[PDB]
């Protein structure tokens, strides 16, 4: 009996595919903002629908009289948009997006702890004063056209809250780098993803190698306890191993798996060898 | 058999990039002092920013559906008894009922076999009782006899 | 390295070969063992679960031959043995990454045994041993494979490989059993442990996996420099076995492969003692999984 | 219709297994000790062996594994309270100086 | 350590089970005959099964997420129903990663699962199936007086 | 046994005429005797002629995933536990909580349980342990008997 | 997905989804079961002599 602790080690992926958004095209990218030249470009989204904007932010509902607003921090959530599906009118739509300093990848195998019950994600900050708090700011936009006219009314169209997050790709690589300028830059947008190969690890057949066999150098000892006398001689040109092997293939089915000697074989997919 | 097929669900595609019918806009700041007040910025941001609002285009399918309907086809209907089958319009075709062209330039309409036959129901078609069944093709031995000669 | 390499899906697409029962070339001599659908190998792998960090809980059974089935004695005995820890060994991968320096790792906390007897009377038993005692009594015991192993090194591109073996009795012989291995797999037993060796597919030399045995081409065998055993003109070539041929001029080929009569004989022979009354495919029961006729492909 | 001229290739693939050679005078398994044993033990003599191989040639360094059939016993035998004695027995290569 | 077979049954059951319905155990375990296992055993019908999971407390950011905020495949799919396809891209929030160089750390939970079958205790004097009736059921000891059960 | 899906290659949906978004253009061709310079040549060629620059238009899928998803969906996630549904909207159910219109009626999340679920390891949820695995759809035994007195 | 809570006809509705209903079988049991009585003192299966 042998109890332990065991590592696999960091390249331990037992699944095809992926599992972060595999639904994802493989080329969209994430909402994101950028820098060129000496401005800022916003690539963005909103599909939660408003009632009216102000200043102070975006009503969500109605106590009493006061107008409710969104909570900063985890609102509105990505996965909340208008189920009708034949396209009406809106006018206060809100989402969200990323600011420039957090490094762009794509929406493919996408991840980011979690840093709060509510389901929120946002990179906490220790405050000035002692404490930890997030960062996150609101841009607000409105037509175009509808900015050649008096300030009779400008009133904001469409809301954004910026937030930087730290992404991660878990078990996918870029497939396509389409120049070596490193940096946030508009030419990165082209880039796509692939998932990783699949990649198994266990013991072995039967535990082969797990105790030595067949060396004189450590070979093991049962003898009777005041003799001493060795009753195991072993060979250094005899295989043990395939021994077990083929005498377990024939006084028995092999096919079948059994798991208290972690009986199993190793055989190959019929379909794949031969086309 | 015919248990019908499990798509329960929706299979909506999206566009390449995930959004096509995108927005232009222009950033808008609170105009200070005076409450509700607005006015323009474009010392940073960019005077021009694609936005998309509302949800992304898509395009829906049924793939269980069309995966067993092409089945069904293929297999059974092309092989029903002849007294089914019509002739092509203005294609040159043969006359010898027996040789490759006549076999393989008659069409059949997908309506004789669909579906939407005897669901529910562990059944075989009258119309084949009487064809054979081994000149077929899937039998696994014909097939394996062609093979080995080589292709 | 393995992971972000690239390959054209021009090599192998809809269609190539179409409509023939064949195999790619340069698949044929690459391990099929080390894969994702080794079915056995995916069910060891999750049997452990799916994390990176595991604590396990294991038995491992007694295999040597010589103690595998004896029936002891009372009184009392010493028993000790050892295990060995280098990660790349034990475990066992899908690709073939050395796990050292990927840097995984396994470590032991406490090892015990166990033991079953059985609630004989005590008259019987006492009875049982005195009559085993007597050295008319003694306990036989057999290997299965019962072989004597050697192993050749064979260079890059070569051709020929001679073996000599230095005079000496042949008293109560057996027979000759060969195969082929591919360096880099291949271990290197007799010490501690080892460096200098990276890989992981599946040991072959050490399970059964084995899969290069379709490339040989003839083996000859002398006996003191005149006889070309078995001599006494048997076989359709008497001075050795051709496998399998290249260029046929008379038709020595048969199941429309390329191998020759002769050796399809000998084989059927020496598994099943079938082929003096025709040939016809043997029972399922003296064919099991690793016997001849149970793995024979034949392609063109 | 249009096809092309075409040459054929065969070959055939045999995976898990070992080619095997037996040493009989009939190549039938007729027993666990076949008669060429016995018919050297007749002789009393010894010989000297020589074998040849050729194989496809690969672009990697390669072992050959050779297997020789034989006998291999042990007979184990326990006299008294807690004491083993045991004897091992390979032949035609056999191990002991004793 | 009186696990067995890397499930969560100890070795007693495991040998009681094996000796009822095969006579196997006393001289090692192997797989018993098709002709002796038959579907109802209890062999064929045996399952062991094991996962990892996130750990609670050694984690340090551990945040029970609730079914109402787990927004995988964030813009391609309804919300809590299998409705129409809605939202945003986004990058998500679930679940952890149990692999790659940013692996969590973990418990282990494992248990077997059995069907078809009911649990089965011979009453013998050594559990060993040994005929249609048992030494047990003939001594004077329960033949020839009287006994509660509990 | 969940080992995940075989995508590393997209599935593309093209236009049904190869082609949909193109401009229009003109025929030209070279001005002799002056090194370079072109003029219009209408002669034989319509002045207006469709031509598309760039690679074709055509919108992505994900296969495996989306089948893997729906079978998961369909043979398992229905079957969970009453107390884990909740109540549609707007839409009368019966109070009984055993006929079949209640059972049909309910709605049951699919995030519960999506191909993203505890991945790589062949496992039972405890939520289905104690449900009894005999009354299903899938039961060969069951939809034999079924079949056999008809639909 | 029932948008509104009335009835009639109104653009309200025009959007709405459908969904199909799930299978359910019915048939006999295996071999029969429960079809003749057993081990029911109300209805005790009868053969003898006349
Ligand atoms: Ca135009």
């Amino acid at each position: 009996d042998i109890r332990g602790v065991l590592d696999r080690g960091p390249t331990f992926k037992p699944y095809s595919g992926t599992a972060y958004n595999a639904l994802a095209p493989k080329g969209a990218p994430n909402p994101c903002e950028w820098d060129e030249a000496q401005k800022t470009h916003v690539f963005g989204q909103a599909p939660y629908s408003g009632i009216n904007i102000t200043k102070e932010g975006i009503q969500i509902g109605v106590e009493g009289q006061t107008p409710k607003y969104a909570d900063k921090t985890f609102q509105p959530e990505p996965q909340i948009g208008e189920s009708q599906w034949y396209e009406t009118e809106i006018n206060h739509a809100a989402g969200r997006v990323l600011k420039k300093t957090t490094p762009m990848k794509p929406c493919y195998g996408s991840y980011a702890k979690p840093t709060n019950e509510n389901g929120g994600q946002g990179i906490l900050v220790k405050q000035q004063n002692g404490k930890l708090e997030s960062q996150v700011e609101m841009q607000f936009f409105s037509t175009t056209e509808a900015t050649a006219g008096n300030g009779d009314n400008l009133t904001p169209k469409v809301v954004l809250y910026s937030e930087d997050v730290d992404i991660e790709t878990p078990d996918t690589h870029i497939s396509y780098m389409p120049t070596i300028k490193e940096g946030n830059s508009r030419e990165l947008m082209g880039q796509q993803s692939m998932p990783n190969r699949p990649n198994y690890i266990a013991f072995r057949d039967n535990f082969i190698g797990l105790m030595y066999y067949n060396s004189t150098g450590n070979m093991g000892v049962l003898a009777g306890q005041a003799s001493q006398l060795n009753a195991v001689v072993d060979l250094q040109d005899r295989n043990t191993e395939l021994s077990y092997q083929l005498l377990l293939d024939s006084i028995g089915d092999r096919t079948r798996y059994f798991s208290m000697w972690n009986q199993a074989v190793d055989s190959y997919d019929p379909d794949v060898r031969i086309i | 058999e015919n248990h019908g097929t499990e798509d329960e669900l929706p299979n909506y595609c999206f566009p390449l990039g995930g959004v096509i019918n995108t927005e232009t806009l222009t950033k808008v700041k609170p105009k200070t002092g005076q409450e509700n007040g607005w006015e323009k910025d474009a010392t940073e941001f960019s005077d021009k920013n694609e936005i998309r609002v509302g949800n992304n285009f898509a395009m829906e399918i049924n793939l269980n559906a069309n995966l067993w309907r092409n089945f069904l086809y293929s297999n059974i209907a092309l092989y029903l008894p002849d007294k089914l089958k019509y002739s092509p319009s203005n294609v040159k075709i043969s006359d010898n009922p027996n040789t490759y062209d006549y076999m393989n330039k008659r069409v059949v309409a997908p309506g004789l076999v669909d579906c939407y036959i005897n669901l529910g129901a562990r059944w075989s078609l009258d119309y084949m009782d009487n064809v054979n069944p081994f000149n077929h093709h899937r039998n696994a031995g014909l097939r394996y006899r062609s093979m080995l000669l080589g292709n | 390295y393995m992971n972000k390499r690239v390959v054209a899906p021009g090599l192998v697409d809809c269609y190539i070969n179409l409509g023939a029962r064949w195999s790619l070339d340069y698949m044929d001599n690459v391990n099929p063992f080390n894969h994702h659908r080794n079915a056995g190998l995916r069910y060891r792998s999750m049997l452990l679960g799916n994390g990176r960090y595991v604590p396990f809980h294991i038995q491992v059974p007694q295999k040597f031959f010589a103690i595998k089935n004896l029936l002891l004695l009372p009184g009392s005995y010493t028993y000790e043995w050892n295990f060995r820890k280098d990660v790349n060994m034990v475990l066992q991968s899908s690709l073939g990454n050395d796990l050292r320096v990927d840097g995984a790792s396994i470590k032991f906390d406490s090892i015990c045994l166990y033991a079953t007897f059985f609630p004989m009377a005590h008259n019987t038993a006492s009875t049982l041993e005195a009559m085993l005692r007597n050295d008319t009594n003694d306990q036989s015991f057999n290997d299965y494979l019962s072989a004597a192993n050697m192993l050749y090194p064979i260079p890059a591109n070569a051709t020929n490989v001679p073996i000599s073996i230095p005079s000496r009795n042949w008293a109560a012989f057996r027979g000759w059993a060969f195969t082929r291995l591919k360096t880099k797999e291949t271990p290197s037993l007799g010490s501690g442990y080892d460096p200098y060796y990276t890989y992981s597919g599946s040991i072959p030399y050490l399970d059964g996996t084995f899969y290069l045995n379709h490339t040989f081409k003839k083996v000859a065998i002398t006996f003191d420099s005149s006889v070309s055993w078995p001599g006494n003109d048997r076989l359709l070539t008497p001075n050795e076995f051709e496998i399998k041929r290249s260029v046929d001029g008379e038709g020595y080929n048969v199941a429309q492969c390329n191998m020759t009569k002769d050796w399809f004989l000998v084989q059927m022979l020496a598994n099943y003692n079938i082929g003096y009354q025709g040939f016809y495919i043997p029972e399922s029961y003296k064919d099991r999984m690793y016997s001849f006729f149970r793995n024979f492909q034949p392609m063109s | 219709k249009t096809a092309v001229d075409s040459i054929t290739q065969k070959k055939f693939l045999c995976d898990r297994t070992l080619w095997r050679i037996p040493f009989s005078s009939n190549f039938m398994s007729m027993g666990a000790l076949t008669d060429l044993g016995q018919n050297l033990l007749y002789a009393n003599s010894a010989h000297a062996l020589d074998m040849t191989f050729e194989v496809d040639p690969m672009d990697e360094p390669t072992l050959l594994y050779v297997l020789f059939e034989v006998f291999d016993v042990v007979r184990v035998h326990r006299p008294h309270r807690g004491v083993i004695e045991t004897v091992y027995l390979r032949t035609p290569f056999s191990a002991g100086n004793a | 350590g009186y696990n067995v077979a890397q499930c969560n049954m100890t070795k007693d059951w495991f040998l009681v089970q094996m000796l009822a319905n095969y006579n196997i155990g006393y001289q090692g375990f192997y797989i018993p005959e098709s002709y002796k296992d038959r579907m109802y055993s209890f062999f064929r019908n045996f399952q062991p099964m094991s996962r990892q999971v996130v750990d609670d407390t050694k984690y340090k950011d551990y945040q029970q997420v609730g079914i109402l905020h787990q927004h995988n495949n964030s813009g391609f799919v309804g919300y809590l129903a299998p409705t129409m396809r809605e939202g945003q891209a986004y990058p998500a929030n679930f679940p952890y990663p149990l692999i790659g160089k940013t692996a969590v750390d973990s418990i282990t939970q494992k248990k077997f699962l059995c069907d078809r079958t009911l649990w089965r205790i011979p009453f013998s004097s050594n559990f060993m199936s040994m005929g249609a009736l048992t030494d047990l059921g003939q001594n004077l000891l329960y033949a020839n007086s009287a006994h509660a059960l509990d």
